[PDB]
Protein backbone atom coordinates (compact mmCIF):
# COMPACT_ATOMS: atom_id res chain seq x y z
CA UNK A 1 0.00 0.00 0.00
CA UNK A 2 1.26 3.53 0.87
CA UNK A 3 4.49 3.07 2.81
CA UNK A 4 4.94 5.01 5.80
CA UNK A 5 7.89 6.71 7.30
CA UNK A 6 7.77 8.16 11.08
CA UNK A 7 9.70 11.03 11.22
CA UNK A 8 11.13 12.44 14.66
CA UNK A 9 11.11 15.91 15.12
CA UNK A 10 14.32 17.89 16.35
CA UNK A 11 13.32 21.42 17.55
CA UNK A 12 10.90 22.04 14.56
CA UNK A 13 14.46 22.52 12.98
CA UNK A 14 15.68 19.05 11.99
CA UNK A 15 13.34 16.55 10.64
CA UNK A 16 14.74 13.04 10.15
CA UNK A 17 13.43 8.93 9.67
CA UNK A 18 15.24 5.56 9.83
CA UNK A 19 16.21 3.80 6.70
CA UNK A 20 18.38 1.05 6.46
CA UNK A 21 21.66 -0.05 4.09
CA UNK A 22 22.99 -3.43 3.29
CA UNK A 23 22.02 -7.04 4.29
CA UNK A 24 21.21 -7.25 6.97
CA UNK A 25 20.09 -3.72 7.49
CA UNK A 26 22.42 -1.34 9.43
CA UNK A 27 19.99 1.60 10.22
CA UNK A 28 20.73 5.05 9.48
CA UNK A 29 18.75 8.39 10.41
CA UNK A 30 18.63 10.62 7.29
CA UNK A 31 16.26 13.83 6.22
CA UNK A 32 14.55 13.01 3.14
CA UNK A 33 15.35 16.18 1.59
CA UNK A 34 13.57 17.76 -1.35
CA UNK A 35 16.16 20.23 -2.03
CA UNK A 36 18.92 17.40 -2.99
CA UNK A 37 19.02 14.73 -4.74
CA UNK A 38 21.68 12.23 -3.64
CA UNK A 39 21.72 9.39 -0.86
CA UNK A 40 25.28 9.48 1.97
CA UNK A 41 25.60 8.47 5.12
CA UNK A 42 29.33 8.36 7.15
CA UNK A 43 31.24 5.62 6.16
CA UNK A 44 33.07 3.48 8.79
CA UNK A 45 36.20 4.55 6.83
CA UNK A 46 35.60 8.05 7.22
CA UNK A 47 39.06 9.84 7.76
CA UNK A 48 39.80 11.32 11.48
CA UNK A 49 39.55 15.16 9.63
CA UNK A 50 35.80 14.06 9.99
CA UNK A 51 35.06 14.75 13.19
CA UNK A 52 31.18 14.56 12.58
CA UNK A 53 31.66 10.66 11.37
CA UNK A 54 32.64 10.22 15.22
CA UNK A 55 29.56 11.14 16.69
CA UNK A 56 27.46 9.51 13.99
CA UNK A 57 26.75 5.64 12.64
CA UNK A 58 29.27 4.66 10.26
CA UNK A 59 28.38 2.37 7.47
CA UNK A 60 30.54 -1.13 6.87
CA UNK A 61 30.71 -2.24 3.88
CA UNK A 62 31.91 -5.90 4.76
CA UNK A 63 29.16 -6.92 7.16
CA UNK A 64 26.43 -6.81 4.42
CA UNK A 65 25.91 -9.40 2.03
CA UNK A 66 24.24 -7.20 -1.42
CA UNK A 67 27.22 -4.87 -1.09
CA UNK A 68 28.85 -3.90 -4.72
CA UNK A 69 31.44 -1.92 -4.76
CA UNK A 70 31.42 1.18 -7.12
CA UNK A 71 34.73 3.20 -5.43
CA UNK A 72 34.08 6.43 -8.07
CA UNK A 73 34.91 9.46 -5.50
CA UNK A 74 32.17 11.99 -4.92
CA UNK A 75 32.12 15.85 -4.03
CA UNK A 76 28.52 17.46 -2.80
CA UNK A 77 28.16 20.63 -1.18
CA UNK A 78 25.29 22.14 0.10
CA UNK A 79 24.07 25.86 1.00
CA UNK A 80 25.89 25.09 4.20
CA UNK A 81 27.33 21.69 4.42
CA UNK A 82 30.11 20.34 2.21
CA UNK A 83 31.53 16.12 1.81
CA UNK A 84 33.10 14.03 -0.41
CA UNK A 85 33.93 10.18 -0.34
CA UNK A 86 33.10 7.20 -2.80
CA UNK A 87 30.13 5.85 -3.83
CA UNK A 88 28.91 2.18 -3.11
CA UNK A 89 25.86 0.29 -4.23
CA UNK A 90 23.81 -2.34 -1.92
CA UNK A 91 20.09 -2.35 -0.85
CA UNK A 92 17.87 0.69 1.21
CA UNK A 93 14.98 -0.49 3.34
CA UNK A 94 12.41 1.93 4.18
CA UNK A 95 11.68 2.14 7.20
CA UNK A 96 14.45 -0.33 8.70
CA UNK A 97 12.55 -3.02 7.10
CA UNK B 1 4.60 -2.69 4.99
CA UNK B 2 8.43 -1.67 4.59
CA UNK B 3 10.23 -1.57 1.32
CA UNK B 4 13.54 -2.51 -0.37
CA UNK B 5 14.99 -0.53 -2.67
CA UNK B 6 17.85 -2.43 -4.65
CA UNK B 7 20.79 -1.66 -6.32
CA UNK B 8 21.11 1.71 -4.90
CA UNK B 9 24.29 3.99 -5.87
CA UNK B 10 24.51 6.27 -2.07
CA UNK B 11 27.99 7.98 -0.98
CA UNK B 12 29.87 6.57 1.88
CA UNK B 13 30.83 9.95 3.02
CA UNK B 14 34.53 10.23 4.33
CA UNK B 15 35.54 13.82 5.00
CA UNK B 16 32.67 16.13 6.07
CA UNK B 17 33.98 20.38 6.48
CA UNK B 18 32.98 22.63 9.37
CA UNK B 19 30.17 22.40 12.63
CA UNK B 20 27.30 21.84 10.38
CA UNK B 21 27.23 18.08 10.79
CA UNK B 22 28.63 18.43 14.10
CA UNK B 23 25.81 19.31 15.26
CA UNK B 24 23.30 17.41 13.29
CA UNK B 25 21.19 15.18 15.27
CA UNK B 26 20.58 12.48 11.95
CA UNK B 27 23.43 10.98 10.09
CA UNK B 28 22.82 11.24 6.51
CA UNK B 29 20.83 12.88 3.46
CA UNK B 30 18.51 10.90 1.38
CA UNK B 31 17.84 13.43 -1.12
CA UNK B 32 14.25 13.76 -3.16
CA UNK B 33 14.48 15.93 -6.20
CA UNK B 34 14.46 15.65 -9.64
CA UNK B 35 17.61 13.56 -11.39
CA UNK B 36 18.91 16.61 -12.77
CA UNK B 37 21.03 18.20 -9.71
CA UNK B 38 22.18 14.86 -8.93
CA UNK B 39 25.84 14.66 -8.02
CA UNK B 40 27.36 12.48 -10.64
CA UNK B 41 24.17 11.29 -12.23
CA UNK B 42 23.68 8.76 -9.76
CA UNK B 43 19.47 7.91 -10.23
CA UNK B 44 17.64 8.93 -7.05
CA UNK B 45 15.95 6.76 -4.52
CA UNK B 46 12.59 7.29 -5.42
CA UNK B 47 13.17 6.94 -9.14
CA UNK B 48 14.56 3.78 -8.27
CA UNK B 49 11.74 2.92 -6.52
CA UNK B 50 9.69 3.79 -9.55
CA UNK B 51 11.63 2.34 -11.99
CA UNK B 52 11.38 -1.30 -9.96
CA UNK B 53 7.56 -0.23 -9.76
CA UNK B 54 7.63 -0.61 -5.93
CA UNK B 55 4.39 1.98 -5.61
CA UNK B 56 0.90 2.06 -7.08
CA UNK B 57 1.20 6.15 -7.11
CA UNK B 58 4.42 7.96 -7.73
CA UNK B 59 3.82 10.38 -4.68
CA UNK B 60 5.20 10.71 -1.61
CA UNK B 61 3.59 13.63 0.91
CA UNK B 62 4.75 15.33 4.17
CA UNK B 63 3.50 15.71 7.49
CA UNK B 64 6.02 17.51 10.04
CA UNK B 65 4.78 18.32 13.37
CA UNK B 66 5.04 21.96 14.57
CA UNK B 67 5.10 20.61 18.34
CA UNK B 68 8.91 19.30 18.85
CA UNK B 69 7.36 17.44 21.75
CA UNK B 70 4.52 15.83 19.90
CA UNK B 71 4.72 11.94 19.50
CA UNK B 72 5.39 11.48 15.75
CA UNK B 73 7.21 13.98 14.82
CA UNK B 74 5.73 14.18 11.29
CA UNK B 75 5.17 11.34 8.51
CA UNK B 76 6.38 10.87 5.24
CA UNK B 77 4.21 8.62 3.63
CA UNK B 78 5.53 7.21 0.08
CA UNK B 79 3.42 6.15 -2.68
CA UNK B 80 0.25 7.64 -1.32
CA UNK B 81 -1.36 10.30 1.24
CA UNK B 82 -2.39 10.16 4.65
CA UNK B 83 -5.67 11.64 4.90
CA UNK B 84 -5.24 11.79 8.53
CA UNK B 85 -3.62 14.26 8.49
CA UNK B 86 -4.66 16.95 6.53
CA UNK B 87 -8.07 19.05 6.02
CA UNK B 88 -10.12 19.61 2.64
CA UNK B 89 -8.67 19.20 -0.25
CA UNK B 90 -5.11 18.99 -1.81
CA UNK B 91 -4.77 21.97 -4.76
CA UNK B 92 -2.18 21.18 -6.97
CA UNK B 93 0.84 23.60 -8.78
CA UNK B 94 2.81 22.41 -11.66
CA UNK B 95 6.91 22.06 -11.26
CA UNK B 96 8.52 24.84 -13.21
CA UNK B 97 11.79 23.83 -13.56
CA UNK B 98 12.24 19.89 -12.70
CA UNK B 99 15.17 19.69 -10.80
CA UNK B 100 14.38 21.09 -7.36
CA UNK B 101 10.69 20.99 -6.73
CA UNK B 102 9.68 24.18 -8.52
CA UNK B 103 7.04 25.97 -8.43
CA UNK B 104 5.96 29.91 -9.35
CA UNK B 105 4.73 32.30 -6.44
CA UNK B 106 2.35 34.64 -7.22
CA UNK B 107 3.59 37.48 -4.47
CA UNK B 108 4.12 37.63 -0.80
CA UNK B 109 2.11 40.05 1.14
CA UNK B 110 2.46 40.68 4.85
CA UNK B 111 -0.87 42.10 6.05
CA UNK B 112 -0.04 45.58 7.29
CA UNK B 113 0.36 46.21 3.55
CA UNK B 114 3.67 45.63 2.31
CA UNK B 115 4.07 43.25 -0.68
CA UNK B 116 6.84 41.53 -1.76
CA UNK B 117 7.53 39.44 -4.77
CA UNK B 118 4.98 41.16 -6.48
CA UNK B 119 5.59 40.63 -10.23
CA UNK B 120 5.96 37.04 -9.55
CA UNK B 121 8.62 35.22 -8.59
CA UNK B 122 10.09 31.00 -8.14
CA UNK B 123 9.85 29.49 -5.36
CA UNK B 124 11.27 25.94 -4.44
CA UNK B 125 9.51 23.73 -1.91
CA UNK B 126 12.42 22.14 0.58
CA UNK B 127 11.83 19.91 3.67
CA UNK B 128 15.40 20.40 4.38
CA UNK B 129 15.21 23.88 5.03
CA UNK B 130 13.74 24.99 8.38
CA UNK B 131 12.86 28.34 7.40
CA UNK B 132 11.13 30.34 4.48
CA UNK B 133 14.16 32.06 2.72
CA UNK B 134 13.77 34.63 0.23
CA UNK B 135 15.93 37.86 -0.97
CA UNK B 136 18.48 39.71 1.47
CA UNK B 137 16.13 42.91 0.44
CA UNK B 138 13.17 41.92 0.49
CA UNK B 139 13.44 39.75 3.59
CA UNK B 140 14.52 42.98 5.58
CA UNK B 141 11.85 45.02 4.67
CA UNK B 142 9.51 42.43 5.62
CA UNK B 143 11.18 42.04 9.38
CA UNK B 144 10.91 45.85 9.62
CA UNK B 145 7.56 45.49 8.27
CA UNK B 146 6.66 43.02 11.49
CA UNK B 147 9.83 44.26 13.68
CA UNK B 148 11.85 41.85 14.44
CA UNK B 149 15.23 42.81 15.05
CA UNK B 150 18.24 41.48 13.45
CA UNK B 151 20.26 38.79 14.94
CA UNK B 152 23.31 37.79 12.38
CA UNK B 153 23.66 36.78 8.91
CA UNK B 154 19.84 37.05 7.93
CA UNK B 155 18.42 35.53 11.04
CA UNK B 156 16.14 37.56 13.06
CA UNK B 157 14.77 37.07 16.20
CA UNK B 158 11.54 39.22 17.72
CA UNK B 159 10.18 38.52 21.46
CA UNK B 160 7.98 35.68 21.96
CA UNK B 161 5.86 38.09 23.84
CA UNK B 162 5.34 40.38 20.53
CA UNK B 163 4.47 36.73 18.36
CA UNK B 164 0.25 38.04 19.15
CA UNK B 165 1.00 41.88 18.05
CA UNK B 166 1.92 40.06 14.40
CA UNK B 167 1.27 40.29 11.35
CA UNK B 168 0.04 37.21 9.13
CA UNK B 169 1.53 37.05 6.16
CA UNK B 170 0.01 35.19 2.94
CA UNK B 171 1.73 33.21 0.36
CA UNK B 172 -0.25 33.67 -2.79
CA UNK B 173 0.63 30.55 -4.54
CA UNK B 174 -1.56 29.42 -8.25
CA UNK B 175 -4.40 32.34 -7.49
CA UNK B 176 -5.00 30.89 -3.69
CA UNK B 177 -3.34 32.79 -0.61
CA UNK B 178 -2.03 30.07 1.49
CA UNK B 179 -1.97 32.02 5.27
CA UNK B 180 0.79 31.66 7.79
CA UNK B 181 -0.54 33.33 11.68
CA UNK B 182 2.44 34.92 13.77
CA UNK B 183 2.41 31.35 15.35
CA UNK B 184 3.01 29.51 12.39
CA UNK B 185 6.22 31.89 11.18
CA UNK B 186 8.37 32.04 14.27
CA UNK B 187 9.61 28.89 16.39
CA UNK B 188 10.81 29.24 20.24
CA UNK B 189 14.40 28.36 20.62
CA UNK B 190 16.78 28.19 24.09
CA UNK B 191 20.28 27.80 25.96
CA UNK B 192 19.17 30.17 28.88
CA UNK B 193 16.02 29.61 26.91
CA UNK B 194 12.12 30.82 26.02
CA UNK B 195 11.62 34.08 25.44
CA UNK B 196 13.84 34.17 22.50
CA UNK B 197 11.80 33.20 19.33
CA UNK B 198 13.03 33.42 15.83
CA UNK B 199 11.44 34.85 13.11
CA UNK B 200 10.70 31.95 10.51
CA UNK B 201 11.98 34.04 7.52
CA UNK B 202 16.05 34.41 6.84
CA UNK B 203 17.06 36.29 4.12
CA UNK B 204 19.92 34.67 1.82
CA UNK B 205 20.46 35.89 -1.87
CA UNK B 206 20.89 32.59 -4.67
CA UNK B 207 23.00 33.72 -7.20
CA UNK B 208 21.92 33.47 -10.63
CA UNK B 209 21.96 30.85 -12.87
CA UNK B 210 19.58 29.16 -10.67
CA UNK B 211 18.46 31.79 -8.22
CA UNK B 212 17.15 34.32 -7.41
CA UNK B 213 14.62 31.68 -5.32
CA UNK B 214 12.39 31.73 -2.18
CA UNK B 215 12.60 28.78 -0.82
CA UNK B 216 9.06 27.08 1.40
CA UNK B 217 10.84 25.52 4.34
CA UNK B 218 9.35 23.50 6.87
CA UNK B 219 7.95 26.76 8.35
CA UNK B 220 5.45 26.38 5.36
CA UNK B 221 5.44 22.44 4.95
CA UNK B 222 4.29 22.57 8.87
CA UNK B 223 1.07 24.42 8.28
CA UNK B 224 0.26 23.01 4.43
CA UNK B 225 0.58 19.31 4.55
CA UNK B 226 2.75 18.93 1.14
CA UNK B 227 2.13 15.98 -1.78
CA UNK B 228 5.33 16.04 -4.21
CA UNK B 229 4.18 14.12 -7.77
CA UNK B 230 6.54 12.76 -9.59
CA UNK B 231 3.25 11.23 -11.73
CA UNK B 232 2.76 14.74 -13.23
CA UNK B 233 5.46 16.69 -12.28
CA UNK B 234 3.14 19.01 -9.70
CA UNK B 235 3.68 19.99 -5.63
CA UNK B 236 -0.37 19.78 -3.71
CA UNK B 237 -1.19 21.04 -0.42
CA UNK B 238 -3.96 20.74 2.18
CA UNK B 239 -4.44 23.11 5.90
CA UNK B 240 -2.27 20.06 8.10
CA UNK B 241 -4.35 18.34 10.66
C1 LIG C 1 29.24 3.81 -10.19
O1 LIG C 1 27.90 4.32 -10.38
C2 LIG C 1 27.10 3.80 -11.46
C3 LIG C 1 26.59 2.37 -11.09
O2 LIG C 1 27.45 1.56 -10.28
C4 LIG C 1 27.90 3.94 -12.77
O3 LIG C 1 28.26 5.32 -13.00
C5 LIG C 1 27.25 6.19 -13.53
O4 LIG C 1 26.43 5.51 -14.48
C6 LIG C 1 25.29 6.29 -14.86
C7 LIG C 1 24.29 5.38 -15.56
O5 LIG C 1 23.58 4.63 -14.59
C8 LIG C 1 25.79 7.49 -15.66
O6 LIG C 1 24.68 8.38 -15.83
C9 LIG C 1 23.98 8.40 -17.06
O7 LIG C 1 24.37 9.54 -17.82
C10 LIG C 1 23.79 9.55 -19.15
C11 LIG C 1 24.27 10.83 -19.87
O8 LIG C 1 23.85 12.05 -19.23
C12 LIG C 1 23.44 13.13 -20.11
O9 LIG C 1 22.82 14.21 -19.37
C13 LIG C 1 23.72 15.06 -18.60
C14 LIG C 1 22.88 16.13 -17.86
O10 LIG C 1 21.59 15.61 -17.51
C15 LIG C 1 24.75 15.69 -19.56
O11 LIG C 1 25.67 16.56 -18.94
C16 LIG C 1 25.55 14.55 -20.17
O12 LIG C 1 26.56 15.11 -21.00
C17 LIG C 1 24.63 13.63 -20.98
O13 LIG C 1 24.18 14.34 -22.14
C18 LIG C 1 22.24 9.45 -19.05
O14 LIG C 1 21.77 9.13 -20.36
C19 LIG C 1 21.73 8.35 -18.07
O15 LIG C 1 20.30 8.54 -17.84
C20 LIG C 1 22.47 8.42 -16.76
O16 LIG C 1 22.05 9.56 -16.02
C21 LIG C 1 26.83 8.31 -14.89
O17 LIG C 1 27.38 9.25 -15.81
C22 LIG C 1 27.90 7.43 -14.22
N1 LIG C 1 28.61 8.28 -13.25
C23 LIG C 1 29.94 8.37 -13.20
C24 LIG C 1 30.54 9.32 -12.17
O18 LIG C 1 30.69 7.70 -13.91
C25 LIG C 1 29.20 3.13 -12.74
O19 LIG C 1 28.94 1.86 -13.31
C26 LIG C 1 29.76 2.92 -11.32
N2 LIG C 1 31.17 3.23 -11.46
C27 LIG C 1 32.08 2.27 -11.67
C28 LIG C 1 33.54 2.68 -11.77
O20 LIG C 1 31.72 1.10 -11.82
C1 LIG D 1 -0.51 22.31 -15.25
O1 LIG D 1 -0.13 21.83 -16.55
C2 LIG D 1 -1.23 21.49 -17.41
C3 LIG D 1 -0.68 20.69 -18.59
O2 LIG D 1 0.16 19.65 -18.09
C4 LIG D 1 -2.03 22.80 -17.67
O3 LIG D 1 -3.06 22.69 -18.64
C5 LIG D 1 -2.66 23.15 -16.32
O4 LIG D 1 -3.60 24.19 -16.47
C6 LIG D 1 -1.55 23.47 -15.32
N1 LIG D 1 -2.18 23.68 -14.02
C7 LIG D 1 -1.55 24.13 -12.93
C8 LIG D 1 -2.43 24.17 -11.69
O5 LIG D 1 -0.38 24.53 -12.92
Amino acid sequence: GPIPEVLKNYMDAQYYGEIGIGTPPQCFTVVFDTGSSNLWVPSIHCKLLDIACWIHHKYNSDKSSTYVKNGTSFDIHYGSGSLSGYLSQDTVSVPCQ
Amino acid sequence: GGVKVERQVFGEATKQPGITFIAAKFDGILGMAYPRISVNNVLPVFDNLMQQKLVDQNIFSFYLSRDPDAQPGGELMLGGTDSKYYKGSLSYLNVTRKAYWQVHLDQVEVASGLTLCKEGCEAIVDTGTSLMVGPVDEVRELQKAIGAVPLIQGEYMIPCEKVSTLPAITLKLGGKGYKLSPEDYTLKVSQAGKTLCLSGFMGMDIPPPSGPLWILGDVFIGRYYTVFDRDNNRVGFAEAA
